[PDB]
């Protein structure tokens, strides 16, 4: 063989390149929870000081915990579990982390190679389980090929649209000693074409920058679409305040953008899409050009395909507007919606590579007129609070909002699946990048509480605000225990309307209010908090929500927070069936009290 | 349910005394024919009345020439004359050194007892009709020299109430039955290694090229289709040396 | 021959007719947004329960439960995404133990398939190395037929998980057209002629084995999970074991299918079995393995098992005889001389008129019994002034369900505690011992327990679960109150993972890395879920305790602390056959409780 | 980088030049004209004939090019095909003048009708070149020019008897390919030459005999010219649409 | 491609898959007008020497 050869590895076991490995590739923390056919690695990372570790009580938390860490740091988020039941359990996490493109490098445990396919012990096809799941994954068949792995394992799981990657360790392989000089640079067959069209491609995607620039400056009413894409960069934000500045370009957020831009900014959009506000989403039906930064076009984004931006689309049929795209992978260019310029590669780097041919504007009278028609006329409007009334979900968002501001802390926000994820994204005022971790791809609950610790430990000195569901809490809680043994002071509250909310709309708004099984038996979170070493407090009455909130961020410590809230409360706006963008279903006081009515009616008052 | 039928034809097989049986009645006669052929190769001068002067002499001595065919070789006033005579030696050689004698010749040749490469050209015209017709046919010329009519009204009847005869078969059937025979001495002359130059609605012509003792075999199996026109050459050779291995000739046990 | 009368429905609605076709009394699911049409329309359905879990794997263990304790197929109504990757776990611990499951998952319209949905995963990409067969609806006219495969897959030759995707669209779907319902399987159209030539293969194959039992001196029946898969299975098997006197040891999950207080019993055989079964198989002259698949937590080092059988293979006097449904587990691990294809119980009975019935085996048994009576469980018991230990707990309690008159039905964790939970109880029950023992997940026994419940109302269900594994799953404690399920909770807490750290103890020099986690307060959680709480860290406490235990009429909770760093014997492990057992021995165990205090700094 | 090739750059021609290549080459008659006339001969197989034609044809001084004496499979009957050249008027009082013969039953004129015309060759060609050649017709033509010839590189002599195997199959390739588009064969291989045979139009012997030339052949033997009517039938649209009546 | 091809003619081509058609659909003396039919057809192998 040709390439180069180390002897750093001589004489260790398999396990024991896996310690050094780590260190290797800077990792910081690893989740993980021990096992039998994984044993030789634990052995060899037993207080081990290259990095921490942190146990969880199920391998599913291990995952999500993980994917907080990747979220909030921007690091790989590793896991180490066992084979078998500890590698069927992280499957969830992949797969959530395969949709929402969160980097993570999942090393399962496996029985000795000389078992493969015997049915043996705590034995799985985790490759083949895991292969539609994850962006590429491997079992190590001896151990010279073990950093070679790992490396390949980090690179794919890191380079383009970050994600999942697993790495099956057979017992005997991570026991064995390594015994010859191996081969450790990595040579994917990705970077063979890269390297063999170098030239040509650097310049393709600089015609479409010149191309994407002209069609910019000749926009009349452009619209800012930014996605997850820009937060997978440092400058990302900064370039994209730079672009929406120079040319006075408005921006609105995918849920999974959110924190990429100020919303204290008058040309914030804010979030679009299902539950995204109006003005948003008319502003995405009413623009001549949209430039995509980052986004997918998510079927939860655009609502109708066939009805989405008809103002955007015959623009382009004209010459003067259309859609223009900032991807990363080509996979997802011209799949959802038809792009008459496309720019591939990192949305940061062609960004800042295009501000030297964007014609400066500074004023938009026309376009902004509407815009800020739209803001005072479709606002995020909900039934409010009364004299003698039950705690209302979306005034404790906005509470909760400024009362962590009004902290100076960096307050980090992760939530859970369901009416709870869309009001936390509503109602609560973003700023900064990286701060708002849920799951919005695969859309998975019990995300919240694992997220949470896994991004306090990314970030000890911050505050970790986990906005769970009483639905979403009760699939993972426990990890509560986790978070003590971990020593992360994570704040969570759970918005309890007693039922599972996010179904309950759908069944009440599509299915004549016939609820089949949306109301799980929650147990008491505060003698639960209690139960688990934490501090619990309840918040039943209106009056008690304010003081209740300022004692429930000043709490060295972790501390769980039960909001009892109002029931069968509908998210809105909300795009739905073959309804547009702007064809969205806003807030009206008088249906509520119709609806509220005909609900008793048809439940027999039970609801 | 039963599986479909098939007659099982259960070819009979031979035992050690009727294959031996049959073997023996197969077997032939040896020395059927008397001496072989003598075959002559005359080297003669080109000149005005050579052909006249050899064959005139072979003819004033009553020689039993067999066939007797001129070559014109590549070179300027130079023929080649190829003789087959019958006799015994001591005659044959008489003619030899008769011939060889003659003016206008520079050496006559004796091939016989030696190793050469007869070869003979044939082409001729057959019959795609059938048997029936080719009897049709013959005897319709037959009548021109036999000037008979009410007898061979016999014949003639017969040979047209056939079942295979074309008067009494379809056009369609004639036609597949023209390419049938077409295809039969197709395959027949191409195993021989020759050719199929013209082919028409009626007849096709075949051309061949063998020793003697080929060809005759070639045109007796063509014959049941009905040879309507035939031209078969004297004979031409070229002699040959027989190769012998290095291990073969190594053997000169002349002791 | 189509069928009409689903004619009008919706995919939905189809799906709740169906499950009355298939005689589905019970459904352990979870809503979403995909599944929504089949939801609405087992609204307040009165063709079968529903029970609702916390977590969907809660709903595929407890379907495990239901289809262990009952016999009848677990059913599994999830949604898709993250609803259908959650029940990737139970559904191979199915596919490992051989249990009737029939998982149905909600899917993403067929109009947004393959555009990276939302909530949409390759679940049939996914669930297919671990389930029997799977299969995406892909419009309602064939949904009907494919339910119907399912179960009927679900259930043939070896039990096994099985999973039915149901698209938002077609599940949505009214039906219009006839359509076929019968079956058209490849592996059953197999059978126009060859039927008969099989059976005759088979019944050959009874004629040998039955001549090679009579021929044996000192047989062995190895009998697994495989016999209890029928009602007259642990009938038969002692009408045999009675005939000619053969001794039966069991598999983790072959136990209640035999009488441990029969003399003929050898209780359980493999890593954590006694020597007495192990010695029995290693000095065996000839092997009648009966429904089970010689696991290697069983055969042990397959170098040296069973060498006698071998031996006696080789001078055609005995050997290996394999009773398997599935040709599949046969010729697998072991070199067998006889394999009788099928059901077990089936052919045992075909068997059992060929079979030379015996007086008695004198020297035989007399070196049984001397093994019997030689290596028995033996364990570290308690002083004066020590610690409750594990296996002590395990004995009362066996007593003490066993006085209730009520049948009761065990399920466990894994761990330490599983295996002194098959050790130290006894045995005489089929059905009555529900645990996960080819995959081994963690968190098992809780929901198993609340779905076997819901299989046997009238049953004492007691989960027998450790610490660790509790602390996996015990979000559906809440779940049993819910459900009406009154089952019993013992946690054996040893405040660690105690299969790990003896590993660690025994193989790793006592470095203990990372299986040490921190349980919560048990008696306030369980309370806190609805549940009443008991504790017990006493020696003089506990017989009081577990009568409490038992006798709460509802759901409870028994926090049993237990002595810390007690490794499970005998044990079979590395290169060591099962003869090569290692034994309990009281000075053993002092000093290595001296030398870890030494390794670990009076830590543990 | 580059990976090296020789650019042949293959000239092309203009409408000019192209002309001025097929004006240059174009075929051309000479002074003093011939054409050929054939005539069959059907005879009556007494003795004498062939002494009987052939002298009454050399009394006369025609020209005969050709005589070929044919057998038919019939008894007593024989058929003599002669290649003449003249005009119409004077060939044709050569075939009176054969056909006056008392056992000639009549001479057929096939000069105008469409017929098959073959010719036998038996040629031995060397395998071993030109070079040889010209020293193996000098041996036999019976000084300082015979040193010249086996000073030339390709003789057999001053050649590696490696080289001199390969020309030796080399040229028995040649000649093979040769026979072969010309729709014969070899019939014999030697270590030295190679016997061919040939059936075709004496036209295209000659042309056969021209290209094989330079191998140097050693003999060779010529049959003459054996000729056969097609059977009549060329065209299927004309054959009653002539309207030439 | 690979394929078998029978000899004997589209009568008894007829007639093999009609065997091997109700040796999976019924154990019935069913289609008794159809290998009646296929057989005693003028180019059936059973009905020439
Ligand atoms: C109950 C619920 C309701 C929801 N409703 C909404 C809603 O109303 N509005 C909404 O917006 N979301 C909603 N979602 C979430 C929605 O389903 C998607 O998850 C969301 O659209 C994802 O945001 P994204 O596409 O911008 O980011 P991603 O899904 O992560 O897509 C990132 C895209 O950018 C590309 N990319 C990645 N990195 C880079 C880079 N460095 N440079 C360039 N390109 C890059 C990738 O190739 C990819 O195509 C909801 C989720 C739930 C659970
Ligand atoms: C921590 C731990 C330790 C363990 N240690 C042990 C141990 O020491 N000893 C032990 O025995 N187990 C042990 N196990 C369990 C072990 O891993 C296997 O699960 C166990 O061997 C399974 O028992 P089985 O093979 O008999 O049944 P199964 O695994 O279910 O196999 C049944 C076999 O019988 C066949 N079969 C099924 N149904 C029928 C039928 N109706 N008719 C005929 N054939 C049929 C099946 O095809 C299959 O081949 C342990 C598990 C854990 C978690
Ligand atoms: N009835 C026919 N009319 C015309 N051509 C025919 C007929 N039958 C056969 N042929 C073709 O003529 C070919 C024989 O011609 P050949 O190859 O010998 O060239 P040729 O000797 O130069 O003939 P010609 O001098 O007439 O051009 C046959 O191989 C056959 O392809
Ligand atoms: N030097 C050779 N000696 C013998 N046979 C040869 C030699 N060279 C070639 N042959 C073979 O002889 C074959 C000639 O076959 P041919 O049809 O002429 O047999 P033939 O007419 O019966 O003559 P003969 O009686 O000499 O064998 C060549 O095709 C070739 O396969
Ligand atoms: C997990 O075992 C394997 O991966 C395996 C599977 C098949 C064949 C061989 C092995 C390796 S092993 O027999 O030596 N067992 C092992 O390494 N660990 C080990 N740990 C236990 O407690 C956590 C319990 C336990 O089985 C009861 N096995
Ligand atoms: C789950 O939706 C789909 O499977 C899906 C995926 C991709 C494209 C289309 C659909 C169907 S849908 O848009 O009409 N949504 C739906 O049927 N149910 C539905 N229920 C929600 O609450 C539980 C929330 C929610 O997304 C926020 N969707
Ligand atoms: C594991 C899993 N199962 C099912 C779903 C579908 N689902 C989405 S939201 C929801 C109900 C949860 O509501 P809740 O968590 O209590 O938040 P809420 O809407 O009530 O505020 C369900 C069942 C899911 N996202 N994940
Ligand atoms: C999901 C899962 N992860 C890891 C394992 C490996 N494992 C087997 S037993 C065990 C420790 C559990 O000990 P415990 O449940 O408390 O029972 P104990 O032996 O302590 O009595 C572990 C981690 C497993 N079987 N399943
Ligand atoms: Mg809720
Ligand atoms: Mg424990
Ligand atoms: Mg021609």
């Amino acid at each position: 063989a040709e390439p180069d050869m180390d002897t750093s590895f001589v004489g260790l076991t398999g396990g024991q390149i896996f310690n050094e490995m780590m260190s290797r590739q800077n990792v910081d923390t690893v989740f993980g929870y021990p096992g039998g056919a994984i044993l030789p690695v634990y052995d060899a990372i037993h207080n081990s000081d290259k990095f921490n570790f942190v146990l969880p009580k199920h391998e599913q938390g291990a995952g999500h915990m993980a994917e907080g860490y990747a979220r909030a740091s921007g690091k790989p988020g590793v896991v180490l579990v066992t084979s078998g039941p500890g590698a069927t359990n992280v499957v969830t996490p992949m797969a959530d982390a395969f949709a929402d493109g969160i980097p993570m490098v999942v090393f399962t445990g496996q029985v000795p190679t000389s078992a493969i396919g015997t049915d043996a012990f705590q034995e799985a096809d985790v490759v083949g389980i895991s292969r539609s799941c994850t962006k590429w994954n491997v079992m190590v068949k001896s151990v010279e090929e073990l950093p070679l792995r790992i490396n390949e394992a980090f690179e794919i799981a890191t380079s383009g649209r970050p994600g999942p990657v697993l790495v099956d360790l057979p017992k005997d392989v991570t026991a064995a000693i390594l015994r010859n000089p191996i081969p450790t640079k990595t040579t994917l067959p990705s970077n063979a074409l890269n390297q063999l069209t170098s030239r040509a491609q650097d310049e393709f995607v600089m015609q479409s920058i010149n191309k994407a620039a002209d069609l910019i400056n000749l926009a009349k009413k452009p619209v800012l679409y930014v996605g997850a894409g820009i937060l997978n960069h440092a400058d990302g934000p900064r370039l994209l305040k730079e672009l929406s500045d120079r040319a006075q370009i408005p921006v609105t957020t995918t849920l999974q953008g959110l924190g990429s831009f100020d919303q204290e900014d008058p040309k914030s959009l804010d979030m679009l899409g299902m539950h995204g506000c109006a003005t948003a989403n008319l502003a995405v039906q009413n623009a001549d050009l949209i430039i995509a930064v980052g986004a997918r076009f998510d079927d939860r984004v655009t609502g109708n395909i066939s009805k989405f931006a008809p103002e955007a689309r015959r623009a382009a049929a004209e010459g003067r507007g259309g859609i223009i795209h900032f991807e990363v992978s080509p996979k997802n260019i011209n799949k959802v919606v038809q792009t008459q310029i496309a720019v591939e590669g990192d949305a940061t780097t062609n960004l800042g590579k295009m501000m030297s041919k964007i014609f400066p504007v500074k004023e938009r009278s026309e376009w902004f007129a509407q815009i800020n028609k739209w803001k005072k006329e479709y606002p995020y409007a909900y039934m409010e609070e009364t004299p003698g009334s039950k705690i209302k979900p979306q005034t404790v968002i906005k509470k909760l909002s400024k009362v962590a501001n009004d902290t100076g802390r960096h307050v980090i926000v992760t939530t859970g699946v369901g009416q709870h994820q869309m009001w936390a994204a509503q109602h609560w005022t973003w700023r900064n990048p990286h701060t708002f971790i849920t799951s919005g791809g695969l859309g998975t609950m019990g995300y919240g509480l694992p997220a949470a610790i896994g991004a306090q430990v990314a970030k000890p000195e911050s505050l970790v605000i986990d906005i769970d569901g009483d639905a979403s809490f009760n699939m993972t809680l426990t990890e509560l225990s986790s978070a003590v043994q971990a020593g992360t002071p994570v704040k969570i509250l759970i918005l309890n309307n007693e039922e599972q909310g996010m179904v309950t709309q759908w069944q009440s708004l599509f299915y004549e209010h016939r609820y089949s099984h949306t109301h799980q038996l929650n147990p008491d979170f505060i003698k639960l908090a209690e139960a688990m070493g934490l501090k619990g407090l309840r918040v039943k009455k209106q009056e008690e929500l304010d003081a209740k909130l300022k004692e429930f961020v000043s709490t060295k410590g972790p501390v769980l927070l039960e909001v009892e809230v109002d029931k069968k409360v509908p998210v809105l706006p909300m795009v739905a069936g073959g309804s547009g963008l702007d064809e969205f279903i806003n807030f009206d006081p008088e249906v509520e009290r119709q609806q509220t009515e005909l609900r008793h009616k048809r439940t027999g008052g039970k609801h | 349910a039963t599986r479909p039928p098939l007659p099982t034809l259960d070819t009979p097989s031979w035992n050690a005394n009727s294959a031996v049986s049959s073997i023996i009645y197969e077997t032939p006669a040896p020395s059927r024919q008397p001496r072989k052929q003598h075959v002559l190769n005359c080297l003669v001068q080109n000149e005005p009345g050579v052909l006249s002067r050899v064959s005139g002499t072979l003819a004033a001595r009553g020689f039993n020439i067999d066939s007797l065919v001129v070559c014109n070789t590549e070179v300027k006033d130079l023929s080649r004359m190829t003789i087959v005579l019958q006799g015994q030696d001591g005659v044959i050689e008489q003619a030899r050194r008769q011939i060889e004698d003659l003016v206008p010749v520079y050496a006559v040749l004796d091939y016989t007892n030696s190793e050469i490469i007869k070869r003979e050209l044939v082409m001729a015209r057959i019959s795609l009709l059938g048997t029936e017709y080719f009897e049709d046919l013959l005897l319709h010329h037959h009548t021109s020299t036999n000037a008979g009519a009410a007898d061979s009204q016999e014949l003639v009847a017969e040979i047209r109430e056939k079942q295979f005869h074309p008067a009494n078969l379809p056009a369609s059937e004639v036609l597949r039955l023209k390419h049938e025979h077409l295809n039969d001495i197709t395959n027949l002359t191409n195993n021989f290694g020759g050719r199929v130059v013209d082919i028409s609605e009626t007849s096709c012509i075949v051309e061949l090229s063998a020793k003697p003792t080929r060809i005759s075999a070639f045109l007796k199996l063509v014959e049941p289709f009905g040879v309507l026109e035939c031209a078969r050459s004297g004979m031409m050779a070229l002699p040959r040396t027989p190769l012998k291995t290095s291990t073969e000739e190594a053997a000169d046990e002349d002791e």
